[PDB]
């Protein structure tokens, strides 16, 4: 009588089916903030020597899953292979603490395991740039082509042209890196530490990503 | 790990009763459960069986339309419902744990028992004797005889030894004719050839006195032995 | 860095003094172990389909 | 001459076999939509292997010398399988709409449970509808005289009255067509907005409409016209409808990368 | 003054290499010319173990030669029965990114550690009917990359902060720390006598350590890229590696040199796992191009291919040499015989 052993195996499989359903209905996200970039503010999403810092948040009955990264030294060459299947990557950058940010961005772009993953780029603390422009922002010192730069676009009212020039200067400095490759796309946003629309932006971006995936699947494009 | 049974009493013939075995201290949702009967002056006898997922139930041929068995996982309680009590159902009832996977030890933990008073092709297991006088400090042997080959195609030999101490519930000593239990002292051994089986105890102390039972587990009808008491 | 270097130099000295043998003798015991246990290799010489528990 | 049609029969037999086992045994393709494709292939394969030889013998020489008993069975089976094919096409379209239009909750709303329900419904309802419409003679009730003359003239064809024909036409062509046409419009608009879409949709719509409009149109019109059309056009339209079964595996399971595989 | 010391150090490194090089009388290949080849080996899949939700990372056979354990990105440990394909246990983990598993020599414990810097110990045989975690070993900084059991008491762990360790389970405290690697350490293997263990790291070097004295003994170099897998010869005097540059090499232990390399010009992808046969006659390595290749350990000849739909991530050969188990990224385990 091994029939009881077979019954035990069947019950285990029955539970595994439910686990598969729950796993298949969810979405995963990776966060790759910089050292001084205030991702601690962007992870304040309760209002909807360890390692991975798992958090969960849902908006409009869709379940998300954000994995921060902990004390994994400095090199990311080897443990970046485990994240070959996530839906999106979420940068956080600070707006010379920009050149290393650009280098990190282009390194995370054009990998061999992140070839087909889109980036939801965030521009955190958009008051530092405004205050530097109003007062200290010698961009031309380390960005010589700032002087010979100009836009048509859709700026935001109640601002001088200088702040907007700086904002889309940085945005272009990221978008050109993104475009110098069409299996994936970058999504630049100008946000602040204490915001309200962050979850909404992530929702809309993921919706667009998987919509493009489905259109590719049935060759509608 | 402890199981406590409730119910029992004196019942007129033709009535119905509901016995209960309450489990507390382990995972009641992962173990098969049995019920085993003991006549007052006879050896044990099988009664029922219900598996972990309630997907399989068997009954002894003696009573099949009168007894029913069920389980309630959330509250950890096991039930037996019986109807039309004859004069034969006047014995002790024990609830017995059992878990089946590769390498496990079924029938390992036994309940405490409850009392109740009423006002063919299956394998036959027999034991050579019914008593033996001995002296502490030397080896003894007990022989068991089978009416069919218990050895299976896979290679297992399904034979068990229980050794109910005189006054309390039975225990487990050897499962599958060669393997030893967990908490038993290492002076018991078992051997066999396919039809004849022998149990040997190397030393002997004051705790070895009792009655030894010979159970088979090849097919659903479970035939228990008779028992050989050791008198000191 | 000198303290680090001191540890490093100490290592190299300890690893330098190790007894070594000829390659020919070190390449013969490998073949000897291969030959003296070639019969006990079910994966090398396929076993007849009676004592193979992975039949079917 | 007669041999030209054979190629069709091979097609209905080959097309379906290749879909059935390209998904029968592959651990990479046990996806919920591939089961709808599998069931569609089975339906088309059965329709071919069973119905086509009888249509052979019937249309080559214009008689049905197999007895009145088997005529009802043959017509009932034919209605079964045609309705099953059209129903599976409609369900595939609904599934494709559930994908593109709302993508976030696709895998929640279409799981291994609902698709089994759609498969069983689409297999079952045509069965009941067919015989329930044939063995009990509700199709020709009240007009039995005309079919008697026609069979005495021995062909076996579905005869429909004024109400029978309309019910078959609206309970089989129109509802599936209506749910397929509405759903490959919104998908085209959404694809055009958020991203060839027409080159893929118009093909499906045109193939389905070319295959299935003339037959059902003539069938619903004939009781009004007074049974005047010759049986030659009826046989031509039966062949046109059979062509649909061969063309299905092409449009849904061979214009894709997995179709390359 | 640093250069003075540096110069002396490089001076030593000069002596070591020349002394080692002035020992090769003849190659390993020449010495095997006389022998007949193994020929062609045909292996047929016998079972197919199914149930894992997602990609598989590790497995380890049991000493019983019948049971095995496997781990996945889902966060599941499943213990199988390789004869009748049943499932014995299914253990859910706290962290979903797990990279290793090991099965205790006596069959009482299983352990796994991953990307969360903690090694966990599970008790299989208990008075309850469940599997409970009995110890959580913490103290590493980087991710764990391998772990191996010595007794029911002592375990060896490798992590991503360039250190190995030897633990004491009941106290839960690190006993010895092995330092000296530059890059993060990827794998380790034990020895038959349980006195020495080897290690391979991403600084393209492999080192041999002593458990009792807690100090390095030797160092082998020659690999162009990082080391992914290391295995130990059954005799105890050799070991073989597998790297990202499509090469597998064999190193002698007491000769301190580099023997025959196993490579071909049709492979560009790297190796993920290596393992031996009972006699040491065949070296079988799991590759990255969806395929697993088997080699003749003594002449470097491709003899057999074990053709999975995705990258092969783990291997194993039973203690008594019945069969071989392979895992992959498409989530199915297959037993070849
Ligand atoms: N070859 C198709 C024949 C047919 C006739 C009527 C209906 Br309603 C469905 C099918």
């Amino acid at each position: 009588e091994d029939k009881a052993a077979v019954e035990r195996s069947k019950m285990i499989e029955k539970q595994l089916q439910k686990d598969k359903q729950v796993y298949r209905r969810t979405l995963r996200l990776l966060l790759l903030g910089a050292d001084n970039s205030g991702k601690s503010t962007i992870v304040k999403q309760m209002r909807i020597t360890s390692g991975i810092f798992e958090t969960k948040f849902q908006v409009d009955k869709v379940n998300f899953h954000m994995f921060d990264v902990g004390a994994q030294r400095d090199e990311r060459r080897k443990w970046i292979q485990c994240f070959n299947d996530v839906t999106a990557i979420i940068f956080v950058v600070d707006s010379n603490r920009l050149q290393e940010a650009l280098n990190d961005f282009k390194s995370i772009w054009n990998n061999r395991w992140l070839r087909t993953i889109s980036v939801i780029l965030f521009l955190n603390k958009q008051d530092l740039l405004a205050e530097k422009v109003l007062a200290k922002s010698k961009i031309e010192d380390y960005f010589p082509e700032f002087a010979r730069y100009t836009t048509d676009a859709t700026p935001e009212p109640g601002e001088d042209p200088r702040v907007t020039r700086a904002k889309y200067f940085i945005r272009k400095e990221f978008v050109d890196i993104s475009t110098a490759s069409g299996r994936h796309i970058c999504y630049p946003h100008f946000t602040c530490a204490v915001d309200t629309e962050n979850a909404r932006r992530i929702f809309n971006d993921c919706k667009d990503i998987i919509l493009q995936m489905n259109l590719r699947e049935y060759n509608l494009v | 790990v402890q199981l406590v049974e409730s119910g029992g009493g004196l019942v007129q013939p033709g009535g119905s009763r509901k016995l209960s075995c309450s489990a507390s201290g382990f995972a009641f949702s992962s173990f098969g459960m049995h019920w085993v009967r003991q006549a007052p002056e006879k050896g044990l006898e099988w009664v029922a069986y219900i598996s972990s997922g309630s997907g399989t139930i068997y009954y002894a041929d003696t009573v099949k339309g009168r007894f029913t068995i069920s389980r309630d996982d959330p509250k950890n309680t096991l039930f037996l419902q019986m109807t039309s009590l004859r004069s034969e159902d006047t014995a002790m009832y024990y609830c017995v744990r059992s878990i089946y996977y590769y390498g496990s030890s079924p029938f390992d933990f036994w309940g405490q028992g409850t009392t109740l008073t009423v006002s063919s092709a299956d394998i036959v297991m027999t034991q050579a004797t019914s008593s033996v006088p001995v002296t502490p400090g030397e080896s003894v042997s007990i022989s068991c005889r089978s009416s069919k080959s218990l050895l299976h195609s896979n290679g297992n030999t399904y034979l068990y030894w229980f050794l109910q101490r005189p006054g309390q519930s039975p225990q487990l000593l050897i499962y599958r004719m060669s393997n030893l239990a967990s908490g038993v002292p290492d002076r018991f051994s078992g051997s066999g050839s396919g039809t004849a089986f022998t149990l040997t105890i190397s030393r002997l102390e004051a705790e070895d006195v009792g009655v030894y039972y010979c159970m088979q587990h090849l097919e659903y009808p479970l035939t228990f032995g008779a028992g050989t008491k050791l008198e000191l | 860095s000198i303290a680090q270097a001191r540890k490093l130099v100490e290592q190299l000295k300890m690893e330098a003094n190790i007894d070594r043998i000829k390659v020919s003798k070190a390449a013969a015991d490998l073949m000897a172990y291969c030959e003296a246990h070639a019969k006990e290799d079910p994966l090398l010489t396929p076993v007849p389909a009676s004592e193979n528990p992975f039949r079917e | 001459l007669y041999s030209l049609m054979s190629l069709i029969i091979l097609a209905t037999l080959v097309g379906n076999l290749i879909v059935i086992i390209s998904i029968s045994h592959f651990k990479q393709l046990h996806t919920p939509t591939n089961w709808l494709l599998h069931s569609m292939a089975i339906v088309d394969f059965l329709l071919g292997c069973l119905i086509m030889p009888c249509s052979m013998v019937r249309t080559v020489e214009r008689c049905w010398y197999f007895g009145e008993i088997l005529c009802k069975v043959h017509t009932s089976t034919d209605i079964m399988l045609s309705s099953a094919s059209i129903f599976h096409l409609a369900f595939i379209s609904i599934d494709r709409y559930c994908a593109v239009c709302d993508p976030l909750r696709y895998k929640a709303k279409i799981n291994i449970s609902t698709i089994l329900v759609m498969i069983l419904v689409s297999w079952s309802l045509p069965a009941v509808y067919a015989f329930g419409m044939i063995f009990l003679e509700l199709n020709l009730k009240g007009v039995e005289e005309l079919y008697r003359s026609q069979v005495s003239d021995g062909g076996c064809s579905p005869f429909f009255s004024k109400v029978s024909g309309v019910l078959a036409f609206m309970t089989s062509f129109y509802i599936p067509g209506s749910v397929m046409l509405f759903v490959y419009y919104r998908i085209y608009f959404i694809a055009k907005g958020q991203a060839k879409a027409a080159k893929t949709l118009g093909i499906m719509v045109g193939v389905f409409l070319v295959c299935w409009c003339p037959f059902f149109l003539c069938t619903v019109l004939d009781p009004f016209l007074g049974y005047v059309i010759p049986p030659s056009l009826n046989d031509a339209l039966y062949w046109f409808g059979y062509l649909n079964s061969a063309l299905n595996p092409m449009v849904y399971a061979f214009f894709y990368p997995w179709f390359r595989r | 003054e640093l250069d003075q010391l540096r110069q002396e150090a490089e001076q030593l490194k000069n002596q070591i290499r020349d002394a080692r090089k002035a020992c090769a009388d003849a190659t390993l290949s020449q010495i095997t010319n006389n022998i007949d080849p193994v020929g062609r080996i045909q292996m047929r899949t016998r079972r197919t173990l199914r149930g894992h939700l997602a990609k598989i990372y590790a497995m380890h056979w049991g000493t019983d030669s019948r049971l095995l354990v496997s781990a996945s990105q889902d966060g599941k440990l499943i213990i199988w029965d390789s004869y009748t394909t049943n499932k014995v246990h299914a253990i859910p983990l706290r962290s979903s990114w797990v990279m290793t598993c090991a099965y205790a020599p006596s069959g009482n414990y299983v352990a796994c550690g991953g990307l969360d810097n903690i090694c966990s110990i599970y008790n299989l045989k208990t008075r309850e009917g469940n599997v409970r975690v009995s110890r959580e070993l913490a103290g590493h900084t980087g991710y764990l990359s391998c772990c191996r059991f010595l007794d029911d008491n002592q375990i060896v762990t490798s992590s991503g902060d360039t250190t190995c360790a030897l633990w004491d389970i009941e106290t839960g405290q690190q006993t010895t720390t092995f330092t000296g690697h530059t890059g993060d350490v990827m794998s380790l293997s034990l020895a038959p006598d349980t006195r020495l263990f080897v290690s391979g790291a991403c600084d393209a070097s492999a080192k041999l350590w002593d458990v009792r004295e807690g100090m390095c003994r030797q160092t082998f170099t020659g690999h162009e890229s990082d080391i992914n897998a290391i295995c130990f010869f059954p005799n105890g005097n050799a070991f073989a590696t597998g790297s990202d540059d499509a090469t597998c090499r064999l190193f002698d232990l007491r000769a301190d040199q580099e023997l025959m390399t196993y490579s071909h010009d049709n492979i560009i992808c790297g190796i993920t796992s290596v393992s031996f046969s009972k006699s040491g006659r065949l070296l079988l390595a799991g590759y990255d191009d969806f395929n697993c290749n088997v080699w003749d350990a003594l002449k470097a000849d491709r003899a057999g291919v074990l053709a999975h739909d995705n990258r092969v991530s783990c291997l194993g050969v039973t203690d008594d040499g019945m069969a071989v188990a392979t895992g992959s990224w498409d989530s199915f385990l297959k037993i070849w015989n």
